[PDB]
């Protein structure tokens, strides 16, 4: 059954690939979050009136 | 040698002899390899394999064929023939299920002419 380990090192692969792609739309994620929570704290003015 | 001529040599190919010899090795007494190989793998196939080569009164240019059982390279028989060998292509499953022939990953597989000094330097 050499196939099936193979199998399963094939699918664990695929997910250590996966992991740093969804680390790297993390961390562009957080790239625009840094820059964006700065409305945050000038929010809730532009509408007062 | 006697000609002087050259030679084209095709084999299809090198995994029946060495399963060939793997059927008989048991039977003679001999212990097997890990997989279940005769344990005179590698010898029988240099044996064979130093026989092809180039000398000065002629050349052979041989093809060999292999069987990968279960596309898998890890296998001994194929991993020991990578020596005896300047040209080890490869092909595999995985394209030829999207319809594309010759089935060669070029990735997988390399030459041992491609230096700029044995050919055209565009060509490297």
């Amino acid at each position: 059954g050499g196939g099936t380990i193979r199998f399963w090192r094939e699918k664990l692969e695929g997910y250590k690939k996966y992991h740093q792609i969804v680390k790297t739309i993390k961390m562009v994620t957080l790239a625009k979050y840094r820059q964006t929570v700065v409305r945050t704290r000038v929010r809730d003015q532009t509408l007062r009136y | 040698d006697e000609a002087g001529q050259d030679v084209l040599l095709f084999v299809d190919n090198v995994f029946r002899f060495t399963q060939a010899n793997s059927e008989v090795s048991a039977l003679l007494g001999r212990i097997p390899a890990a997989v279940g190989y005769q344990p005179t793998l590698a010898e029988d196939l240099g044996m064979l394999q130093e026989r092809i080569t180039s000398t000065v009164k002629g050349s052979i240019t041989s093809v060999q064929a292999v069987y990968v059982p279960a596309d898998d390279i890890t296998d001994p028989a194929p991993a020991t023939t990578f020596s005896h060998l300047d040209a080890t292509t490869v092909l595999s499953r995985s394209v030829a299920e999207a319809g594309i022939y010759p089935a060669v990953e070029p990735l997988e597989c390399a030459s041992r002419i491609m230096d700029p000094d044995a050919i055209d330097v565009n060509h490297y």
